[PDB]
RNA sequence: AAAAUGAAGACAUUUUAACGAGUAAGGAAACGAAAUGGCGUAAGGACAACAAAAGUAGUAAAGAUUUAAAGUAAUUUAGAU
RNA sequence: AUAAACAUACUUUGAAUCGGCCAAGUCUGGUAAGCAGGACUGGCGAUGCGGGAUGAACCGAACGUCGAGAUAAAGUGCCAAA
RNA sequence: CGAGAAUAGAAACUCUUGAAGAAGUAAAUUAUCUACCCGUCUUGAAACACGGACCAAGGAGUCUAACAUGGAUGCGAAUGAGAAUAGCAGGAAAGCUAUAACAUGAAGAGAAAACGAAAAACUAUGAGAGUGUAGAAAUACAUUUAGCAAUAGUAUCUUUCAA
C-alpha cells in the first residue's frame, strides 16, 4: 500500500498528550457541583 | 440445571442460615486461562505513570568533530580549552556524559486498551475458578478448614462490624484466619533497587472480601488487617480475582453481594442486566470429562483392545547363527 | 494507610526534613518517656527532654542512671554525667545517647513544664472520654442485632465453625487440567508429601496402640 | 554420505489443539483416542479439523445448514467451526453439532424445535458417526484473498491495497 | 515485548541479519515514494498500475451528505422487526391490519431487491425503491410507501 | 571498471531445484476464443437441457 | 545399585584465543569470523561443543555418589524427598546459617537421607576440640 | 504396615515431627548388604559344571 | 517420520527406522504427544515451613579470591578464606 | 522399463543476492599472458578430512561423539606406517 | 541315516588388588603426533591489506504513527464505543456502568448524470456412512448411499461505451 505519512514536519513539537484528562473530570464535576450549591436553578 | 444449594453462615454465632441460596450461574462459566492472561497482561499496565529523560540531556554542547588527520577518532569533540572537558567526547551514544540510545519519551504508550466483552469474559472465568478448592489452594491459600469454598456470610453479621477487633473475630469464626496469619508471618522486605523508590515491604495475598451496596460501613473495619483486600461486587476485575495472573483467589462473599451476582452477570441463557450486552459463554465441551464417552463406547464394543508393542528381535546372522 | 494528601510518604523527603528542621521542631522530637512513679503523678506519657533532668538508660552497654548535662539538638543526642570515656591522654568526654533509650525519673519543672504537664494531662482525659462515647455507640448497635450477646465476646477465644458442608460443582474434574506445569507439579508433590506423612502417622498410631 | 533428494524436515500438519484452550485440548484428547481405537475415518476427520488454525475453520450459517439438511431429515450436521445465524432466512428443525453457537443462532435453532450439540455429546451418541453429515464452510470468501497476486496481471488481477490517492 | 524481537536472537551475529556484501545502509532507493517513474516504476506498474495520471471531473467542494443513501435488500427487511412479529402476522391478507416496516426510522433510505421475501403481505415505507424491489414486494401481496 | 556482461552458468541448476511447473488440467480446457457458431450451439443445448432439468425440479 | 557413568569428553571447551588475551574470557562463544581457524574446523583446532558430546540420558545430572542433587533450605524441605532417599541427595543452600544447618543435618539422619554439605560451617572444633 | 521406603531410626532426644514415632517403639535393624548366594557344595567325586 | 500408551510418571513418555558438513539468511512467545530447545542481567505482580508465627540472613547477606561438582554449551551448584 | 506416500500440488509472508573465480579430449580477439569474453557440466566462494613435501579450485571423499574391522586416491631404502 | 510330532535330560563359577588410597578426575613437567593473527572488505589474507600496547566500566535495530500478512483471543450481520464526555463506590492517573455520534463491514459498478443483483441454480471430480464375502491378525474385494471444502466450466441477474 502506498504510504501517506505527514511526519516530515517537526511533529515532536506538535504532540499533545492527554495526561490531564483524569483531572478534567474532577475539575469539571467539582465546579459543576459548586454551581449547584451556589444557586441550584442556575445549573439547571 | 439443578444448580446445587449454597449455605450462608452467621459470622458472629457461626450458625448456618436456614434458607440456602442457589449457586449463581456465573460459577459455571468456562475457566479460560488464556483469555485471563490476555486481559491481565493488558490491564496491569494501566497504572503506569509517564516517565522520560530530559529532552536536552546530553545535547547541551556546541561540539564538532575534529575531522581526520589528527590521529583521533571522528566522534564529535567538545570545543574550547582550559578544562578537562574540552577535547573530550560529545553527543555520541557511546561517549561518556552524552545522550544515550533513542531517548525515552514521555509520550510512550503506558495504558493498554481491551475490548469490554473480553474483559467481562475474564472476570467470569476468574469468578468460577474461585469456587474450585483445588485451584484456590494451589494458588497459595490455606482453605483446609473453611466450610464451603464459595464462602458466604450472613448480611446480618456484617452490618454490626464497626471495629477491626470484630472483623478479626468474624474471620476467626469462619476459619479464614489461616490465610491472614500466613500473610502476617511471611511479611518481608523487597530485594533490590525498589527500596530507594519507597517500595520496601513485600506482603503476600490473603482473602478478598466482596461486599454489596449495604456493606459500606464494614469496609473500614477490614482495611487495616494485613493481607485482607475488600472490593465491591460490581468493581471486580482481573487485578483482584487473579493477582499475578494466577487465578483462584480465596473470596469471602457477603449475602448482599452473592445474591446480586445473578443480576450482574446473568446466566448462560439470559443476557446480563448489570453488564448489558454480555452473556456467559458456553464451554467448548458440554461435560468437561472424557471418561463417560470411553465407557459408553466400550459398552458398544467399538474400541479395540489395548496394544502393547511387540519386542522387535535384534538382527542375527543366519549364516553363522544356527538357531 | 495515609489519606492526607498534604503529607508525603516518600522516605527521602522525610529524612531531608529531619536534617533541615529548625530548633523549634527539634525540641519536640527529642522526647522521652516518664517512669512509672512520674506517670502516676502526672498522667502524662512522654514530654520533651530538658537539661538538669534525671534519666535512666534502658538500652545500651551501661544502663546507668544519671543527670542530663547537655541537650545537643544539632546532633539529636543528649549527654549524661555518668556516661563518660577517658580520651587516652587522661581527660574524659561525655558519651552521646539517643533520647529514645532513656526514661525520665526526676523532672526539672520550673514554671513552663508545670503548664505543659497540666495541658498534656487534660488532652489525655479529653481523648479518653471521646473514645468511650464511640465505644458505647458501637456496642449499642451490636445489641440491636444480637440482643442475647455482649461485646466482651470479641476479647475472648473464638470457636471455629467445624461443619464441612461440600458443594458439587462441575469443574472439580477440570481442576488438574487448568494448572500450568510449574503449578501442577507443585500441587501434585504437596499431595504426595501429605499422603506419605499420613501413612507414617497411621503406622505410628498402630504401633502406639500395639 | 548418501545422495538424498531432500533432507528430513518437519511435516507441515498440525497434530494437537492450537493455543491454550483447556476444553479444546480435551476434545483433541478425546478424538485422538477414538480415532486410534475405533479406527474410524470419521474420527480421523474430526480430529484433523480440530487441529486447523482459526482462519481455516470458517463459519457456517443456519441458512447453509438448512439447504444441506433438506434431503436429510433425521440427520446430525457436524461442522467443526462456529455456526452463525442468517437473519434473512428461516431456520427449520434440525440437530447441529458445532464447536460454538452464536447467541442468535442457538436461539433460532432451539426455537424451531431442533438441538444444539457439542462434540462430546456427539462422540457419546455417535462415536464412529452414523447419522451425521460432515459440513465445512467456504474458504475463498475471505476478503484477504482478493489482494493476493499482481494487480497488473492480465488474467486474474489483484485488488490494489488502498492508500495514498487511490482512484 | 522487547524480549521477543529478533534483536535478542541475533546477538553475537556481526551484521544482525542484514548481510555482509550489501550492508544495512541509510537508504534503499529514496525517501518515501521517491523514483515513482524512474527506478521504482516496476513497483508502481506491478502493484498500483493506475497511480499516475488523472481521471474524472473535479468537484471543487463535494457535498458528501447528498450521496448518503443507506440501502437494504428485500430479504433483510423483516429483520428490522424480528422473527417474533413476522410469525405473528404470518396469516394476514388484504383487509386486516398489517405491520409497517419503517426503514427511515432504522436509518435505511433506499430499499433494493435481492433475495427472496417471505410469503406474507407487508407495507414498506422508505425514500427510494428499486424496480425489482417494488416488484418483489408487490408479487408477495404488499404495498410500497414513499417518504420525505 | 569493466565487468562481466552475462553468463548462463548455474542457471539450469536453479531452474530444476523447484522443477518445471507444469500447468494444471484446467489450463488445457479453456474455451475463450473458440469458434463462434460452435459456442452458439453449445450454449443453445446447455440452455435447453437446464430448462428441462429445472422444470422437473419445479414439478417435484 | 549404581550404573556406570560414561563421559564422552572430560575436558573444558575453552574460548578461542582466551589463552593469549586476558580480555577474552574462557566461557565458550562460537567464532563467527569469516576466516576463523576454529570455526572452519582446521586440523589441530577443531574442538567445538556439539550435541553428540551429550552424556547418556539414563545417567545425566547424576553425582558420582549415584544420586541426584536436591537443594533444601529448612527441615520441611527435606520431606519432599523423604520417600526417594535412594534417588535424591540433599544439598543445603549456601546461605543457610549454621544453626539451621544442624537441624537439617540431624533431621536427615532420622529420615535416612544423604547430605552432601554435612561438613559445612562447622565451628572451631578442628584442633584441640 | 510401614511404607516400604520408611525405615525408622532412633533419635537421640533430637526434635522430631509429630508423625515420626518415638524411639521406644522403634527397633533398629542390622544393615544388610549381601544379596547373592555362595557356591553349593556337591559330592567330592562329582565334577563341577565349570 | 510412523506406530503404542497417555491426568501427571519424567529424563520433553515407549519402540522401530532413516538421517546429522555449511558463509549470507531464516526458524518471536504459547500450543501432551507440544509449528526448534534453552542460559544470563535488572525491575513489577504473585508463589516459597500448610497444624494459628509459613523462603534465607549477625550461629554472618550481597560482593571479592580460589577448590571441586553438574551441564555438549551458554552457565549453575557447593566448600574454604 | 525403472524409480516415487515424511510422494505429490502448492498458497501466503519474507530474508540475503545479482563485484565472482577455477578446471576442461571447448570456442572467439590477441604473438602471447596467472590476458579479455562466451556454450555445457562439475567445483571454490560457503569446505573441513586422506594424498600430491608446501597450494581456494587437482585425485579420493564431504564431517554428531567414539570402538573394532575391511577400504579409496596413493604408496612400501631412512625421515615415514607398509 | 533319518525331518515333523509325541515322550524324557542335564547351568550357576574361580583367583588377584584396593582407607597402608582401587577405578576415575584434575594441576605441573616431560615425551610422540598435532597447531600461521584475530575482526573486516574481498574471487581470493597468516599476508609486505587496514584497526588492534594492556585492563576495567560505558557502548550500537529503539519509540511514536499508518497499512498488510500471520499465529493465540472475544463477539459475529455485526464488532468497537477506555470518542469526547457523564455517573458509582473509596479517599483511587487504578476498577465498574452508560441503548450512542461515529469508524470498519453488511452491495456493487460508473468520470458523472442516472442506477443498483436468483433459473429458491446446473455439470465434473471429490470428504463421510452402511451391508456382504474372504483372508483370516490387521486387512483385501463386492455393493448401497451422500455428495461439504477446493478447482474448473455453465446458465441467470446489477453496473459500464466496454466484464
Amino acid at each position: 500500500a502506498v504510504s501517506n505519512i505527514h511526519f516530515c514536519k517537526d511533529w515532536r513539537s506538535k504532540v499533545h498528550t492527554w495526561f490531564k484528562q483524569p483531572f478534567r473530570k474532577i475539575r469539571r464535576h467539582q465546579t459543576r457541583v459548586e454551581k449547584a450549591k451556589a444557586v441550584f436553578p442556575a445549573t439547571i | 440445571s439443578l444448580r446445587p444449594f449454597v449455605t450462608i453462615y452467621d459470622g458472629i454465632t457461626g450458625e448456618a442460615e436456614k434458607t440456602p441460596v442457589r449457586l449463581p450461574a456465573v460459577f459455571l462459566a468456562p475457566i479460560r486461562g488464556d483469555v485471563v492472561h490476555f486481559v491481565y497482561r493488558n490491564q496491569s499496565k494501566n497504572t503506569r505513570q509517564p516517565e522520560g529523560v530530559s529532552t536536552e540531556a546530553g545535547k547541551q554542547h556546541s561540539a564538532i568533530s575534529w575531522g581526520t588527520g589528527r590521529a583521533v577518532a571522528r566522534i564529535p569533540r567538545i570545543s574550547g580549552s582550559g578544562s578537562g572537558r574540552n577535547g573530550q567526547g560529545a553527543f555520541g551514544n557511546m561517549t561518556r556524559k552524552g545522550h544515550m540510545f533513542s531517548p525515552l519519551k514521555n509520550f510512550r504508550k503506558w495504558q493498554r486498551k481491551t475490548p469490554k466483552q473480553m474483559r467481562r469474559f475474564a472476570v467470569a472465568s476468574c469468578i468460577a475458578a474461585s469456587a474450585v478448592p483445588a485451584l484456590v489452594s494451589a494458588r497459595g491459600h490455606h482453605i483446609a478448614g473453611v466450610p464451603q469454598i464459595p464462602l458466604v456470610v450472613n448480611s446480618k453479621s456484617i452490618s454490626v462490624i464497626k471495629k477491626t477487633k470484630q472483623a478479626v473475630y468474624l474471620l476467626k469464626k469462619i476459619n479464614a484466619y489461616s490465610d491472614v496469619l500466613k500473610v502476617i508471618a511471611s511479611k518481608t522486605v523487597r530485594a533490590g533497587q525498589g527500596k530507594m523508590r519507597g517500595r520496601k515491604i513485600k506482603e503476600r495475598k490473603g482473602p478478598l472480601v466482596v461486599y454489596g451496596n449495604d456493606d459500606l460501613q464494614a469496609v473500614k473495619a477490614f482495611r487495616n488487617i494485613p493481607g485482607v483486600d475488600t472490593c465491591r461486587v460490581e468493581n471486580l476485575s482481573v487485578l483482584n480475582l487473579a493477582p499475578g495472573c494466577h487465578m483462584g483467589r480465596f473470596i469471602i462473599w457477603t449475602e448482599s453481594a452473592f445474591k446480586k451476582l445473578n443480576t450482574i452477570f446473568g446466566t448462560q441463557k439470559k443476557m446480563a442486566q448489570g453488564k448489558s450486552g454480555f452473556r456467559i459463554a458456553h464451554a467448548q465441551m458440554a461435560v468437561p470429562d472424557m471418561k463417560r464417552v470411553v465407557v459408553a463406547a466400550e459398552k458398544a464394543k467399538l474400541l479395540r483392545a489395548k496394544i502393547v508393542l511387540p519386542k522387535v528381535p535384534k538382527r542375527a546372522n543366519p549364516l553363522k547363527n544356527w538357531a | 494507610m495515609k489519606f492526607n494528601c498534604k503529607v508525603s510518604s516518600n522516605p527521602s523527603k522525610a529524612r531531608k526534613a529531619l536534617y533541615t528542621a529548625n530548633a523549634s521542631q527539634r525540641a519536640l522530637m527529642m522526647s522521652a518517656r516518664l517512669s512509672k512513679e512520674l506517670r502516676e503523678k502526672y498522667n502524662v506519657i512522654a514530654i520533651p527532654i530538658h537539661k538538669d533532668d534525671e534519666v535512666k538508660i534502658i538500652k545500651g552497654h551501661q544502663k546507668v542512671a544519671g543527670k542530663v548535662t547537655a541537650v545537643r539538638r544539632s546532633k539529636y543526642v543528649i549527654n549524661i554525667d555518668k556516661l563518660t570515656k577517658t580520651k587516652a591522654n587522661g581527660q574524659t568526654v561525655p558519651i552521646a545517647i539517643r533520647p529514645s533509650n532513656v526514661i525520665i525519673t526526676k523532672l526539672f519543672l520550673n514554671k513552663d513544664r508545670e503548664a505543659l504537664l497540666a495541658k498534656k494531662a487534660e488532652s489525655r482525659k479529653s481523648y479518653k472520654e471521646l473514645v468511650a462515647k464511640r465505644n458505647e455507640e458501637v456496642a449499642k448497635a451490636f445489641t440491636a442485632v444480637y440482643p442475647a450477646l455482649n461485646m466482651d465476646i470479641f476479647g475472648k477465644k473464638v470457636e471455629p465453625i467445624t461443619e464441612k458442608k461440600p458443594i458439587r460443582i462441575p469443574s472439580k474434574k477440570m481442576a488438574e487440567k487448568l494448572m500450568s506445569k510449574p503449578t501442577l507439579r507443585a500441587y501434585k508433590t504437596g499431595i504426595k508429601v501429605h499422603k506419605a506423612k499420613n501413612a507414617i502417622a497411621a503406622y505410628k498410631a498402630a504401633l502406639a496402640k500395639k | 554420505a548418501i545422495d538424498l533428494d531432500r533432507h528430513h524436515v518437519r511435516k507441515h500438519v498440525s497434530k494437537t489443539a492450537r493455543g491454550n484452550n483447556a476444553y479444546m485440548k480435551l476434545l483433541v484428547r478425546l478424538y485422538g483416542f477414538l480415532a486410534r481405537r475405533t479406527q474410524s475415518k470419521f474420527a480421523k476427520t474430526i480430529l484433523h479439523r480440530l487441529c486447523l488454525s482459526r482462519v481455516n475453520r470458517p463459519i457456517v450459517s443456519t441458512s447453509k445448514l438448512a439447504c444441506l439438511m433438506k434431503k436429510h431429515p433425521e440427520e446430525t450436521a457436524v461442522c467443526v467451526n462456529t455456526v452463525t445465524y442468517d437473519s434473512r432466512y428461516p431456520v427449520p428443525k434440525m440437530n447441529v453439532c458445532a464447536l460454538k453457537f452464536t447467541k442468535t443462532a442457538e436461539a433460532a435453532i432451539t426455537k424451531a424445535g431442533g438441538k444444539c450439540l457439542r462434540f462430546d455429546e456427539l462422540a457419546l451418541k455417535a462415536p464412529t458417526g452414523r447419522k451425521t453429515v460432515l459440513i465445512r464452510g467456504k474458504r475463498n470468501v475471505r476478503e484477504a484473498l482478493k489482494h493476493f497476486g499482481k494487480v497488473c496481471a492480465k488474467k486474474n488481477p489483484a485488488k490494489q491495497y488502498k492508500g495514498k490517492q487511490t482512484k | 515485548a522487547t524480549r521477543f524481537r529478533q534483536t535478542r536472537r541475533r546477538r553475537g551475529h556481526v551484521s544482525m541479519g542484514y548481510g555482509r556484501i550489501g550492508k544495512h545502509r541509510k537508504q534503499r532507493g529514496g525517501r518515501g515514494n521517491a523514483g515513482g517513474q524512474h527506478h521504482r516504476k516496476t513497483w508502481f506498474t506491478t502493484f498500483h498500475p493506475d497511480y499516475f495520471g488523472k481521471h474524472g471531473m473535479r468537484v471543487f467542494h463535494l457535498k458528501a451528505n447528498k450521496y448518503y443513501c443507506p440501502s437494504i435488500n428485500v430479504d433483510s427487511l423483516w429483520s428490522l422487526v424480528g422473527k417474533d412479529v413476522q410469525a405473528q402476522y404470518k396469516n394476514a391478507k388484504v383487509g386486516e391490519e398489517v405491520p409497517v416496516i419503517d426503514c427511515v426510522k432504522h436509518g435505511y433510505f433506499k430499499v433494493l431487491g435481492k433475495g427472496f421475501l417471505p410469503k406474507q403481505p407487508v407495507i414498506v415505507r422508505a425514500r427510494y425503491f428499486s424496480e425489482k424491489a417494488q416488484q418483489k414486494i408487490k408479487a408477495v401481496g404488499g404495498a410500497c410507501e414513499l417518504t420525505a | 571498471s569493466k565487468d562481466k556482461n552475462r553468463s548462463s552458468h548455474n542457471q539450469s541448476h536453479k531452474a530444476h531445484r523447484n522443477g518445471f511447473y507444469k500447468p494444471k488440467k484446467s489450463a488445457y480446457m479453456s474455451t475463450k476464443g473458440m469458434n463462434v457458431q460452435v459456442l452458439k450451439n453449445t450454449k443453445a443445448q446447455r440452455k435447453f437441457a437446464l430448462a428441462k432439468k429445472l422444470e422437473a425440479k419445479k414439478a417435484a | 545399585i549404581k550404573p556406570k557413568i560414561v563421559k564422552k569428553y572430560t575436558g573444558h571447551f575453552k574460548r578461542f584465543d582466551s589463552n593469549r588475551f586476558l580480555r577474552v574470557k574462557a566461557s565458550w562463544r562460537v567464532p563467527r569470523g569469516i576466516d576463523n581457524r576454529l570455526r572452519r574446523k582446521f586440523k589441530g583446532t577443531n574442538l567445538l561443543p556439539k550435541i553428540g558430546y551429550g552424556s547418556a540420558k539414563a545417567t545425566r545430572n547424576m553425582l558420582p555418589c549415584g544420586l541426584y542433587k536436591f537443594p533444601v533450605r529448612n527441615t520441611t524441605d527435606l520431606e519432599m524427598i523423604m520417600m526417594q532417599n535412594r534417588k535424591y541427595a540433599a544439598e543445603i543452600s549456601h546461605a543457610v546459617s549454621a544453626k539451621k544447618r544442624q537441624e537439617i543435618i540431624q533431621r536427615a539422619k532420622i529420615l535416612n537421607i544423604r547430605v552432601l554439605n554435612a561438613d559445612a560451617r562447622i565451628k572451631k572444633q578442628e584442633v584441640a576440640q | 504396615s510401614a511404607p516400604q521406603w520408611f525405615v525408622p531410626v532412633k533419635a537421640g532426644d533430637a526434635k522430631v515431627p509429630a508423625y515420626y514415632p518415638t524411639d521406644d517403639m522403634i527397633q533398629e535393624q542390622k544393615k544388610k548388604l549381601r544379596t547373592r548366594k555362595g557356591a553349593k557344595i556337591t559330592a567330592l567325586d562329582k565334577p563341577a559344571w565349570n
